[PDB]
């Protein structure tokens, strides 16, 4: 069984419950050593709400695979236990364990300025998203106008809860608003003029509409590097969001320019040092000559 | 870009990750300056034109899936996009008795070049029965 509970923010409300049996190999003929090996994946937001990321382990092999729902330190640390028959005759088990902390991300922007049509480049350094040390990991942006995860690195399966918005791991935004384009129901509002929002930035040739527009994706630069990056290009205008309140989105009636706004970055981390969820960000300023 | 594919040989799954390259392009002059009848080398460095490992790949105008082509332009060419994007039909049919294309010759003459065209059109076995019409588009800068 896998799974939380309520909130899942207190530690008696999260579970996992599960047995994993190592079917090690002889190394050679008449060596009595036997080689096995151990892998976990730590749990974050977007993997918590698939059952695909249970169902994916390996219970019995000689490398199997386990899942962490939080920090694992001091008695709680995972041990493996082997049954033995001593040279006294007597069967004593023998036993090791090894800690499975948790680990505080931090997100960054290259530069401190950038420029109307400028690169720039979004890195995460949270090690506990790797879930695999053979392939590519690898976070994607949500372009479902039904759901609260619009625009937004994360899931397009979501819930309501305490801390924010379950399937929300990271976005963008100028002047502390949702950078998301102009789609769904309510982006029928005209502005000044009879034109909405959406055809107002087409005749200026903006195809970088929003962040989900951009084809943005978070791409681990290693196998198992435990570092993400992702890179778009700022444009020239931007259609505002009017009430973050509603689904979908309620978009202003006229677009504004990018120039004297601050950008930032959010990421939130479902697991910190402490196994714990915070969010964290860094900002940057647009500017023009 | 940035989305990625798996294949597994021996327990050991390998990423196939689809990605974009920046290009450079470089006149080379052979000495300090460029002199009438000198041929100096062009040389385009973009990895989104090598689709295959295994092949020498030329930039040909008449390929279609070439997406681009380096262009030199002086002064006002009259290029097929001068009046926007156009509009292309194509058709079967047979040409008039008095069509240009018919009775017409290149021979420095009005009785030859100047004319006025005529055509007789039978696509009632076409796909719904109408001219073959296109989807048009330009290149910024080869102007295909």
């Amino acid at each position: 069984s896998f799974g939380f509970t309520d909130d899942g923010v207190q530690s008696s409300e999260r579970f996992a419950n599960q047995i994993i049996r190592i079917e090690a190999e002889e190394t050679g003929d008449n060596t009595s050593t036997f080689e096995g090996s151990l892998e976990y994946v730590m749990v974050n937001q977007i993997n918590i709400q698939d059952a695909g990321t249970f169902s994916g382990i390996t219970p019995i092999a000689d490398d199997p695979s386990f899942i962490v729902i939080e920090d694992l330190t001091d008695e709680d640390a995972p041990r493996v236990n082997y049954n033995d028959l001593g040279a006294d005759g007597v069967t004593t088990p023998v036993s090791d364990q090894e800690e499975a902390p948790s680990h505080s991300g931090v997100v960054s922007l290259n530069a401190d300025s950038y420029k109307i049509a400028d690169t720039v480049v979004i890195t995460v350094e949270d090690l506990d998203l790797n879930v695999d040390s053979d392939l590519i990991d690898i976070f994607t942006v949500v372009s479902d106008n039904s759901k609260a995860t619009d625009d937004a690195v994360g899931s397009a399966t979501t819930q309501s809860l305490s801390f924010g918005e379950l399937g929300r791991l990271l976005d963008v935004t100028f002047d502390d608003v949702i950078w998301s384009t102009p789609d769904g129901a309510n982006n029928t509002a005209t502005g000044n003029d009879s034109d909405t929002c959406s055809t107002e930035l087409s005749n200026a040739g903006i195809t970088d509409t929003g962040l989900g527009a951009t084809g943005f994706t978070l791409v681990e630069t290693g196998a198992a590097t435990g570092v993400f990056v992702g890179d778009f290009q700022i444009p020239s205008f931007w259609c505002r969001v009017s009430d973050t309140t509603t689904t979908p989105y309620t978009y202003a009636g006229d677009e504004e320019t990018t120039t004297g706004l601050d950008i930032e970055v959010n990421y939130v981390d479902f697991r910190d040092a402490s196994g714990e969820i915070v969010e964290v960000g860094d900002s940057a300023g647009v500017r023009a000559n | 870009r940035g989305t990625s594919a798996s294949l597994d040989y021996n327990e050991t799954p390998q990423t196939i990750l689809v990605g974009f390259s920046f290009a450079s392009i470089d006149i080379q002059p052979v000495t300090d300056e460029w002199t009438s009848g000198q041929e100096i080398p062009v040389v385009i460095v973009d990895a989104d034109q090598n689709k295959n490992s295994r092949a020498d790949e030329d930039l040909d105008l008449n390929n279609p899936d070439v997406t681009l082509i380096p262009a030199l332009r002086t002064g006002d060419p009259f290029t097929i996009d001068e009046g926007g994007t156009p509009s292309l039909i194509f058709t079967n049919g047979t040409n008039g008795d008095d069509s240009i294309f018919d009775t017409g010759a290149i021979n420095n003459t009005s009785a030859g070049q100047v004319g006025n065209f005529t055509l007789n059109i039978n696509v009632t076995r076409f796909s719904s029965a109408t001219n073959i019409t296109s989807t048009e588009s330009i290149d910024t800068f080869s102007k295909r």
